[PDB]
């Protein structure tokens, strides 16, 4: 709706870092397990 | 009449998809008829119809276990 | 054959339960258990809205069978009107003086 | 006054659109994905024995 | 509702109340804006006059902005309304939003 | 301080926040599971291994999304936050018990996670039908850990239901009749009645499944005279009501959202809407066997269950058309929340119509257990329940937090997710008509294209949910506090500011007895 | 009442530093998303 | 001075919900440990923490109402609803078990002999102990009503006396039922007839025990004058729960003991 | 049967005390009498190894895992017949 | 000048609705009747045409000779 | 003038087409010159200069209708960013294909699908509309 | 017996800033701590068991 | 069977499947109608600056939007019920065959005259002969005479299974202790595939059904060669 200006504004750069860290926290752990899938299946 | 046929015909007593009792009833009726005819010195061939029908409808495993049980004395149905 | 022995509310009720009980027999309602009866709502006979502070939310059911209540804060001061029907409401103080 | 969209909107729209189409076309045809489309009109039936 | 004529009349009277306060001026316009219609010139006229009595120039200009907005896509409505209101716009010295340049960006 | 507030809470707002946090976390677990599913099916062959490890994944996906994401969020979250604010109540009727409803959830989830770790997990399907779920085909602790998880979740929702009904009925301003409470409050009262009557039958059914597995009973074992079909009746007597329990609070939020963003004071046909929700609730209790059309029931009872299942479209239709009538003539504000609501209206309609096809027992013979049913339910759940949750979230987020979201990002989020979920489930209609079964870890070669397109769509949704996490971060990171809110006269929950104080309505609202 | 009130005070986690928040949010949602993948791995590593 | 102007109860932050929830985790995983890995330790810990949580939670509720006076009429009304809604869910719980019984007894499968009761099962005579149990429970519905009236009329001695009779009758039913369980020629493992009989009556029996202790709690609260002639919801709830337990038995008796045998 | 005891089966602590001691309790006594002149005792049923009885899909989590919770040696046979 | 004539000022939304509601029915019955003829009718014909000059024996033979059956070489 | 969070219970200013006359004036605090303009307003409006009229309007309201119904180029950023992220998704797929996915069944090679289509055509798979109905049995070519 | 609820009312209404579950005295505190301890300990034991069973145990 | 990029149902091999295809076109036409109607109204509601935000009357149009859907449901229900009832008149079969589901294969029994019984397993993908269908080929097909009304009885010896053949319009669950009956009736010779349609454990995706329909005379000699 209507609001005050950001008390601690997140610049483009900060957002880029924020988005990056977010995606990575999701993709790295899963990629690791999936990457070694066959490595687990062969016993 | 014919003790030779095609397959167990439609039985209005069991008109729905669940045919469990059709197999069961005909299986009982047979052994009940088999007893009387084989006991009162009668004709066991009258009982043929039921055996054909129950043979057609009943899974082999059911007929086998029920037979094993009638021999064992543990057949739950009343014959 | 009765011998009594069980307390009555008048003799054993305590805290808020006792408070609403006593206040009830004196004809008052400090705990908003009852629905307030409306006055004519004109500039001269406003609905008197009690409050223990300087503002209270008023819900105005403009017409008898309305499904939406009109809500708004009534502040200490001049009679304010419902945004939808103009009915008047004026704040007044509660039993406990602020 | 001019906003983020007035300035970058056009760039964002175009480069984003372009990037999308390229990576998808590449993925859909350059790596080994088997789409297994209908053989009708595509495959010449070969005797199986 | 009531006959169109009675509706118009009821509104002309509302705004013609000599001791109408700002609350009633606002409430009247804000309520009229929710109907499926662009108010008749005679209703706008009265609202415009009530603005004069309340010494509110700005509200008179915003009332004209609202009449154009309610017309939506029907662009022949506003000019016709501005036309019938001209005698009144001139008398009270009310400038149209276009004259003030408020139809800008 | 932190303990007294967060672990020993007796405050409706804090408990509601706890639920939203729990549900958000469960949603990530559920999302990962949904991707393991599509990863397995995105290429012919096998990725994980057999249908056991696969179905353990398919089963947990269902329980997590239904019991740990959709219900905690819609009912415990939005329910506890908004219900009291909307009726001017100081808190819920049983604030301490309410706190127990929440705390039963983490233990319940643990038991579900534990079931997939011991032995080979529960690969029974979310329906956990015996004999596959019995102590022979699934020997070991898994299924039992699963049953216990469902017991705690049921107790949780039942206690919560008692709380919501008592509150909504006993704690309104004395002058306010039930026909003066907003639609969302009605939506949660009815849902609560459904949970109250349906969860106990599930509890009885799975308790019987538990005794068959450990106490040598034979409720579902033919050997002792039991009947596996009996389980189906009991599970689905709860199971159909459960899907209406999952969509009703969403029907409520959509009414508020559509009304608010069209600039209206009230939704069109308020009483038609109350009537519609009661009807859907009532009718959803007498149609359960529409999930057992290939089980061998008599033809007459199948004719009844298809007829009865179909009339539920009439009351549902009046709700779809009333939402459209509300938009009519509105001053539309194209906010993210409004985008989520318009997508719900259309997508839910597609998913519901696809449900009418399946209502036909004759036609369900060939559609049952195929991916055509997977498509129907994902349209109503992934693009129905979930879309209401997202709309409700971006709309009310400022009230819960006091900070605003970046609206441009929120719209980018909607766009991506809209593409992802449609790409994922639309093609599954084809797979189903063409015969691809459900619960298969691999499929005949012909079904490759559609499954490939579908798995790709699920990756797009993945991007959408990762983005969503960023969006919540940036709001809390930037800290734009709220100033003014529009339409507060007909939206009480916003009258105490953003966020409302710990204790709201210490002094009740004043409502005249006109 | 005795509890703090207002923006950023009605939540069980601190929001007074966007970077520590990024980290806490990363662990929170990250751990949830990671769990199934590690359960599948654990099931594959038993036999 | 100057605080809340509504009649509702804002409860102090309590740790009982947390311990009660943890108790539930302990009892279920403890039951999982007993059933498979043959150990009762976890289940014992769990049962102990559950009793401790219920004792303290309900103790606090007495403190808040009797001692602190928070149960204004608005609050009592909510409690009535809560209790009524609770009984309804219990009724549906029992409905799942009656459904199962009726489903099994009306379509006896071939493996049972195609008849009910199954061949090999010798049912109890409904005219013996089950008739007794029936009269003991109905009698206690009469004595509890006398207790209630005594209370409302302010008669402490009679309320206490009637409450006592009610309780012994409940205990009497419990003992008689325990005897029947032991004398019974069939067991829970005797197929669907045994399954259906022992879990449906076992749950009811568990409910009779829960109601008896609830009444016992009311008995002691009465000895300590907690109840007034007009404010005694704990006894009303105890009384409603008791009639529900009575009604469920009538259905059991008619269904399982009479018709189903 | 039916029922009809004149009047007064509602309202008054005295009326309910009257019904408690004049109807309720005396019934409990008669049924207690009846249950005595019937329930002297039952001779145990013959053991037939029916497969739909004495079910054992998983051993009971107590004792030797073959005895039901309220096992009465005198009337409950194990899957292999009576214990004595 | 020229006096502009008085235009229509009331019920402009309702007026817009009455029109399109018809066009809404047109467009939707179009898609339906289109499905009927381009698809439904085409299929009734496809089945009717196929089974008219159909010989199950001729079909079986062609299949038998191609080596597909395992009970009829 | 400058709104504050804590003023939630007080009337607020808002610009919206369906509530043209807000409950509060945009500007509550007048300067010497403004107090004077407000005084000239009590006289004939014919005497106010256009600049004085505009100033009077900008004291009562924040934005004109024309300013509030203004269209943005926001959609460009939304569609562009959406496509960018959808594009970013294809990279996860490319990664998946390369490091997670193994080789597909041998039944997908050209030889097999060609034999298999023949066998399908031999068993008359979907002869009424779907597969074989699109094959010309007489010319041993796909119908066209 | 004797009617003593009035003394109790006094003990519990005493503005001592204690929550109702501790307002009764010093035994409330020991009960409370015993309860919390068995729950936390039992919960830890529980997690351990889950950890044990999750591995193939021969 | 299914072919690549298929959109609709498998071609109909029997008369009820044909009936279902047409009933589905009927139903699909109506869902296209309703869904396109809702989409038009929605776009119509969102494309005008004209407003009317005050209250509107509820009752008036509600009758149209209650009564219309009711008529449309009767239009879907009549055909539906007719076909449903048409599926149950088994009425005088000339052959009865049983099939028993098992943990990971189907077994068939033709027992009218003899005691013919055999197991039917999926042909592993590595043992497929060129041109054979990956997860669809079975080693021992279920031979049945074409153009004859056959009564199939479905059941199971372990967990639930479901016996299905899309092209013939059949799907009957296989439940232990129960005998479910369905009517099979092919109007063409050929091979017709199906798959287990009820989750049953580790190899649920790998236990197909293949029907071989040949003329009577070839069915008879086959029975005899199978013992
Ligand atoms: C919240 C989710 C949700 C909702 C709301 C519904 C809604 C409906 N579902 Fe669905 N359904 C599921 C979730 C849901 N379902 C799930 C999870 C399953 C699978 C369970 C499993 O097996 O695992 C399932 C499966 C399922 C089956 C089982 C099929 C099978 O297994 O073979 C059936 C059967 O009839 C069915 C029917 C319907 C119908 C008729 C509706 C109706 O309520 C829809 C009504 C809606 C509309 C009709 C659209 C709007 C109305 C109009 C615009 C009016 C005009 C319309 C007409 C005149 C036609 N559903
Ligand atoms: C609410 C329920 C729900 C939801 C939302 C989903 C969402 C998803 N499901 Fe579904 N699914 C089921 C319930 C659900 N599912 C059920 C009942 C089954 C049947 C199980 C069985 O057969 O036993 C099933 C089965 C199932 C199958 C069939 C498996 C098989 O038969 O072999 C497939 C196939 O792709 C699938 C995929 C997906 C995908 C890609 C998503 C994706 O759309 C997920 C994308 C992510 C989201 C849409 C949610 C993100 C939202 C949040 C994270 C909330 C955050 C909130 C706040 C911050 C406040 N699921
Ligand atoms: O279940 O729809
Ligand atoms: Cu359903
Ligand atoms: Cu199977
Ligand atoms: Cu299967
Ligand atoms: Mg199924
Ligand atoms: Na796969
Ligand atoms: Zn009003």
């Amino acid at each position: 709706i209507t609001a005050k200006p950001a008390k601690t504004p997140t610049s483009p750069k900060e957002q880029a870092i924020g988005l990056s860290v977010t995606f990575l926290s999701f993709l790295l752990p899963a990629g690791w397990v999936l990457y070694h899938l066959d490595n687990y299946k062969k016993s | 009449k014919i003790k030779n046929y095609q397959t167990a015909p439609f039985d209005s007593r069991f008109p729905n998809q669940n045919q469990t009792r059709n197999c069961w009833q005909n299986y009982l009726d047979f052994h009940r008829c088999e007893k009387a005819m084989t006991a009162k010195g009668g004709d066991v061939s009258v009982c043929e119809w039921y055996r054909r029908v129950y043979k057609s409808l009943c899974p082999i495993s059911w007929v086998s276990t029920w037979d094993d049980r009638r021999a064992e004395g543990t057949f739950p149905g009343k014959i | 054959a009765s011998g009594g022995g069980v307390p009555t509310d008048e003799e054993q009720a305590t805290g808020l339960e006792r408070e609403v009980m006593l206040a009830a027999r004196k004809g008052q309602d400090p705990y908003n258990i009852l629905a307030p009866k409306a006055t004519s709502g004109t500039k001269e006979d406003p609905n008197l809205v009690p409050s223990i502070t300087n503002k209270r939310i008023v819900g105005c059911i403009c017409e008898e069978d309305n499904s939406t209540v009109i809500w708004f804060w009534l502040h200490k001061g001049e009679a304010q009107r419902c945004p939808s029907c103009g009915t008047h409401y004026k704040l007044v103080p509660h039993q406990l003086a602020h | 006054a001019p906003d983020f969209h007035d300035k970058y909107g056009n760039a964002v729209l175009a480069s984003g659109a372009t990037f999308c189409v390229a990576v998808w076309v590449y993925m859909a045809t350059q790596i080994g994905i088997e789409w297994n489309p209908s053989p009708v009109g595509r495959v010449t039936p070969k005797e199986w024995r | 509702h009531e006959t169109d004529e009675e509706f118009d009349a009821r509104w002309v009277t509302y705004f013609n109340k000599p001791d109408i306060d700002a609350w009633e001026l606002r409430k009247g316009m804000n309520t009229l804006v929710g109907y499926d219609l662009v108010p008749e010139p005679k209703i706008i006229d009265a609202a415009l006059r009530a603005c004069r009595r309340l010494n509110d120039f700005a509200s008179a200009v915003r009332i004209l902005e609202v009449v154009k907005d309610k017309a939506g896509p029907h662009k022949e409505i506003y000019p016709y309304v501005i036309q019938e209101l001209r005698p009144t716009l001139n008398e009270l010295g009310i400038s149209t939003p276009e004259e003030l340049g408020l139809d800008k960006v | 301080m932190f303990i007294n507030r967060w672990l020993f809470s007796t405050n409706h707002k804090d408990i509601g926040t706890l639920y939203l946090l729990f549900g958000a976390w469960a949603g990530m677990v559920g999302t990962a599971l949904s991707l393991l599913i599509r990863a397995e099916l995105g290429q012919p062959g096998t990725l994980l291994g057999d249908d056991q490890i696969y179905n353990v994944v398919v089963t947990a996906h269902a329980f997590v999304m239904i019991f740990f994401m959709v219900m905690p969020i819609m009912i415990g979250g939005f329910g506890n936050w908004l219900v009291p604010l909307m009726i001017g109540a100081p808190d819920m009727a049983f604030p301490r018990m309410n706190n127990m409803s929440f705390w039963l959830l983490p233990p319940s989830f643990l038991l579900l996670l534990a079931s997939s770790m011991v032995e080979a997990g529960a690969g029974t399907g979310w329906t956990v039908y015996p004999p596959l779920a019995g102590n022979l085909a699934h020997a070991g602790a898994s299924v039992d850990l699963t049953i216990f998880s469902l017991h705690l979740a049921g107790v949780s929702s039942i206690l919560g239901a008692i709380n919501f009904i008592t509150t909504i009925i006993n704690m309104k301003p004395p002058a306010m009749s039930q026909y003066q409470t907003p639609l969302f409050v009605w939506s949660v009262m009815i849902t609560a009645v459904l949970l109250l009557l349906s969860l106990p039958v599930l509890a009885a059914g799975i308790t019987m499944l538990l005794t068959d597995r450990n106490l040598n009973t034979t409720f579902f074992d033919p050997a002792g005279g039991g009947d596996p079909i009996l389980y189906q009746h009991l599970f689905w007597f709860f199971g159909h009501p459960e899907v209406y329990i999952l969509i009703l609070p969403g029907f409520g939020m959509i009414s508020h959202i559509v009304t608010y963003y069209s600039g209206k004071k009230e939704p069109f046909g308020y009483m038609g809407m109350v009537w519609a929700m009661m009807s859907i609730g009532f009718l959803g209790f007498i149609v359960w066997a529409h999930h057992m059309f290939t089980v061998g029931m008599d033809v007459d009872t199948r004719a009844y269950f298809t007829s009865a299942t179909m009339i539920i479209a009439i009351p549902t239709g009046v709700k779809v058309f009333s939402w459209l009538a509300t938009l009519h003539g509105g001053n539309i504000k194209w906010s993210p929340a409004m985008m989520w609501a318009l997508g719900f209206i259309f997508l839910f309609t597609v998913g519901g119509l696809t449900g009418i096809v399946l209502a036909n027992s004759s036609l369900d013979i060939v559609l049952h257990d195929t991916y055509y049913v997977v498509a129907h339910f994902h349209y109503v759940l992934s693009m129905g329940a979930v879309f209401a949750i997202m709309g409700g979230f971006v709309h009310w987020f400022p009230l819960f937090s006091g900070y605003t979201l970046n609206d441009t990002w929120a719209k980018i989020h909607f766009a991506i997710m809209f593409v992802g979920v449609n790409m994922t489930f639309f093609p599954q209609h084809f797979l189903g008509l063409s015969g691809m079964p459900r619960r298969y870890s691999d499929y005949p070669d012909a079904y490759t294209m559609w499954n490939t397109i579908s798995s790709m769509g699920s990756f797009i949704s993945l991007t959408a949910v990762m983005l969503m996490v960023f969006i919540i971060w940036e709001a809390f990171a930037s800290k734009r506090e709220v100033l003014t809110v529009d339409l507060t006269t007909t939206n009480l929950e916003w009258l105490n500011g953003c966020p409302p104080p710990y204790h709201t309505f210490e002094e009740p609202t004043y409502v005249n007895l006109k | 009442s005795h509890y703090e009130e207002g923006p950023g005070k009605n939540i069980p986690f601190s929001v007074e530093n966007k970077w520590r928040l990024l980290a806490m949010m990363t662990l929170f949602f990250g751990s949830g998303f990671a769990a199934p993948f590690f359960i599948v791995r654990h099931q594959l590593l038993k036999k | 001075m100057t605080h809340q102007t509504h009649a509702y109860h804002m409860v102090n932050p309590s740790p009982w919900p947390l311990t009660g929830a943890l108790s539930a985790l302990l009892m279920t995983s403890g039951l999982t440990m007993w059933f498979h890995f043959n150990s009762m330790t976890l289940l014992m810990i769990g049962l102990t923490t559950n009793m401790l949580t219920m004792y303290q939670w309900w103790r606090d509720v007495i403190r808040e109402s009797t001692f602190q006076g928070h149960h204004t009429p608005a609050v009592q009304k909510g409690l009535r609803y809560g209790m009524i809604l609770f009984i309804i869910s219990e009724v549906l719980f029992f409905t799942g078990f009656f459904w199962a019984f009726y489903h099994s007894s009306l379509a006896p499968t071939p493996e049972l002999g195609g008849c009910w009761p199954p061949t090999g099962i010798h049912p109890l005579n409904p005219l013996e102990v089950p008739l007794l149990n029936t009269s003991v429970l109905l009698a206690s519905g009469v004595s509890i009503t006398w207790a209630h009236h005594s209370l409302m009329e302010g008669d402490r001695k009679h309320m206490l006396q009637a409450l006592f009779i009610t309780i012994t009758l409940g205990v009497y039913f419990t003992l008689l039922q325990a005897s029947e369980y032991y004398e019974a020629p069939f067991t829970i493992s005797d197929g669907v007839y045994g399954s259906t009989f022992f879990v449906a009556t076992g749950f009811h029996g568990l409910h009779v025990i829960i109601g008896s202790t609830f009444l016992i709690v009311c008995f002691f609260r009465q000895l300590k004058f907690h109840f007034t002639s007009n404010h005694h919801f704990g006894f009303e709830a105890g009384a409603w729960y008791w009639h529900f337990v009575d009604v469920v038995w009538l259905f059991l008796y008619v269904s399982i003991y009479w018709w189903g045998s | 049967a039916s029922a009809a005891k004149g009047d007064h089966g509602g309202t008054g602590a005295r009326t309910w005390r009257f019904l408690t001691f004049g109807l309720a309790l005396p019934s409990v006594a008669l049924c207690t009498l009846n249950s005595w002149l019937h329930s002297g005792h039952r001779e145990r049923p013959a053991f037939i190894p029916y497969h739909h009885l004495r079910i054992r899909t998983k051993p009971f989590s107590w004792g030797d895992g073959n005895h039901t919770f309220f096992h009465n040696p005198r009337v409950n046979p194990l899957p292999t017949g009576y214990e004595k | 000048s020229t006096a502009l004539a008085k235009p229509q000022m009331r019920g402009l939304l309702a007026r817009r609705l009455r029109f399109h509601i018809v066009g809404a029915f047109m467009v939707s019955l179009g898609f339906a009747t289109f499905y009927k003829f381009a698809v439904a009718e085409k299929r009734k014909k496809a089945y009717a045409d196929f089974y008219r000059n159909y010989d199950s024996m001729k079909d079986f033979e062609e299949m038998r000779k191609a080596g597909i059956f395992q009970s009829a070489k | 003038s400058v709104v504050k969070s804590e003023d939630y219970a007080l009337p607020s200013y808002v610009d919206r087409r369906d509530y043209p006359l807000p409950d509060v004036a945009h500007v509550k605090n007048l300067s010497a010159s403004q107090k004077a303009l407000k005084e000239k307003e009590k006289a004939s409006w014919s005497s106010l200069s256009i600049d004085e009229k505009v100033e009077l309007y900008r004291l009562k309201f924040k934005e004109s209708f024309a300013e509030m119904n203004r269209s943005t180029n926001e959609w460009k950023t939304v569609v562009g960013a959406a496509m960018f992220f959808i594009g970013f998704t294809a990279l996860l797929l490319i990664w998946e294909k390369h490091y997670v996915y193994g080789p597909i069944p041998h039944t997908f090679e050209e030889e097999w699908v060609a034999k298999q289509t023949k066998r399908m055509l031999d068993m008359k798979v979907a002869p009424i509309q779907g597969f074989s109905a699109k094959w010309d049995y007489d010319k041993n070519e796909w119908k066209k | 017996f004797e009617n003593r609820v009035a003394e109790k009312q006094k003990l519990f209404q005493e503005d001592n800033g204690l929550p109702v579950h501790l307002k009764g005295g010093a035994t409330d505190n020991i009960l409370y701590r015993v309860t919390m301890t068995l729950c936390l300990g039992g919960t830890l034991y529980s997690l351990y068991c889950l950890g044990w069973a999750s591995f193939p145990h021969k | 069977m299914a072919y690549p990029m298929q959109l609709g149902f498998q071609d109909a091999t029997s008369p009820i499947m044909e009936e279902l295809l047409h009933f589905h076109d009927h139903t699909l036409m109506i869902v296209f109608l309703i869904s396109s109607l809702v989409l038009y109204i929605i776009s119509l509601m969102l494309t005008t600056k004209l407003t009317h935000t005050s209250t509107m009357d509820a009752q008036e149009v509600e009758t149209i939007w209650t009564i219309l859907p009711a008529i449309i449901l009767i239009l879907i229900a009549l055909p539906s019920l007719r076909i449903l009832y048409m599926m149950d008149e088994i009425n005088n079969p000339s052959l009865t065959v049983k099939t028993m589901g098992h943990q990971w294969y189907w077994s068939y029994e033709y027992t009218d005259y003899e005691d013919l019984s055999f197991d039917s397993y999926m042909i592993p993908t590595s043992e497929l002969k060129p041109g054979e269908l990956r997860l669809l080929e079975v080693d021992n097909r279920v031979v049945l005479p074409m153009e004859m009304t056959i009564r199939m009885l479905v059941s199971s010896e372990d967990v639930l299974h479901s016996w299905a053949v899309p092209s013939l319009g059949l799907k009957t669950d296989a439940i232990p202790g129960r005998l479910n009956q369905t009517t099979l009736m092919s109007s063409r010779p050929g091979l017709y595939y199906g798959q287990c349609s009820e989750i049953c454990g580790s190899n649920h995706s790998f236990m197909p059904i293949v029907l071989e329909l040949v003329p009577l005379k070839y069915f008879e000699k086959w029975s005899a060669s199978m013992l």
